């Protein structure tokens, strides 16, 4: 069998940006990050957004959005 | 006191 | 077997800054070029395959090896620079609070920007 | 680096093999239990052995049962 949970699937923040490496929740509680790769959609906004969702939650938006430069 | 035209006019001939 | 992109290698080889812009942004600029990633890529062909890359490749690949995590941290001053000053560009009381400390930072902007392929004061600038 | 403090790194070490080309890494991995045993994926395979602390740290030695960069690895 394959318990097939959701997709954390949110333009908001995910709009054509690749996902990197994954990190699971290593403190939290089923609440893992996502590393995003170069993303040009836009020049001066950032490339790359480091995303946290909450599958303890069960949402799909990004729980806690990082973006550098 | 200007914004960013400063930078225009220590790069037009700067080097 | 894609040896005549081995080639264009060589021949990709054999072929501060300012310039300008569209919105009359005279950004900040390197001297270098964005050839670093391509280097790095001709040592992973080294290693992948053994390529009889031209020394003068790989010399001019020791030349940047010297100067480039410079240039990266340049690049990275330059698009955080920009990042802040379409911040300052958006309102306009910023300057009655920001303006002695524009001057100072960008006069030391300017200093730094005066290094011309010169990695004796490179780095402090 | 240290989790709070990331203006200065701890323990920044090279991952270099006898040659003296810095090795791109390629989605490497941390053993289990932590025993610093980290096993490095260079820019074409190369599974690098490698440790933290003592004379052991930085690359030991290499193997391969592949040639393309390392893509997944973990422990359990």
């Amino acid at each position: 069998k394959l318990s097939l949970n959701r997709q954390f699937f949110d333009e908001r923040w995910s709009k054509h940006r690749v996902v990197s490496c994954l990190d699971w929740s290593s403190q939290y509680p089923e609440l893992l990050v996502a590393s995003y790769n170069n993303n040009e959609d836009a020049p001066h906004e950032p490339d790359g957004v480091a995303l946290v969702w909450n599958m303890k939650y069960k949402k799909t938006t990004p729980e806690y959005v990082f973006h550098c430069q | 006191e200007q914004v960013f035209l400063m930078k225009q006019q220590s790069l037009l001939a700067k080097q | 077997n894609t040896q005549e992109i081995f080639d264009d290698w060589a021949r990709k080889v054999q072929q501060t800054r300012v310039r300008g812009r569209t919105g009359n942004v005279l950004k900040l600029k390197v001297n270098f070029l964005p050839e670093i990633i391509t280097l790095s890529k001709e040592v992973r062909n080294l290693k992948w395959l053994g390529f009889r890359v031209p020394l003068a490749i790989v010399n001019k690949a020791h030349q940047a090896n010297q100067l480039y995590p410079f240039a990266i941290s340049l690049i990275e001053s330059v698009r955080t620079y920009e990042r802040t000053c379409e911040k300052v560009e958006e309102r306009n009381t910023i300057s009655l609070l920001v303006a002695g400390l524009k001057k100072e930072v960008q006069a030391l902007i300017a200093e730094g920007i005066a290094l011309v392929w010169e990695s004796y004061k490179l780095d402090p600038y | 680096w240290s989790l709070d403090m990331l203006s200065h790194p701890q323990d920044s070490m090279e991952l270099v093999h006898k040659q003296s080309k810095a090795v791109a890494v390629t989605s490497m991995s941390f053993p289990v239990g932590d025993v610093n045993n980290f096993v490095v994926g260079s820019e074409e395979g190369s599974v690098y052995t490698a440790c933290r602390h003592g004379s052991k740290a930085g690359i030991s030695e290499m193997f391969e049962g592949h040639q393309g960069p390392i893509t997944g690895i973990h422990c359990h």
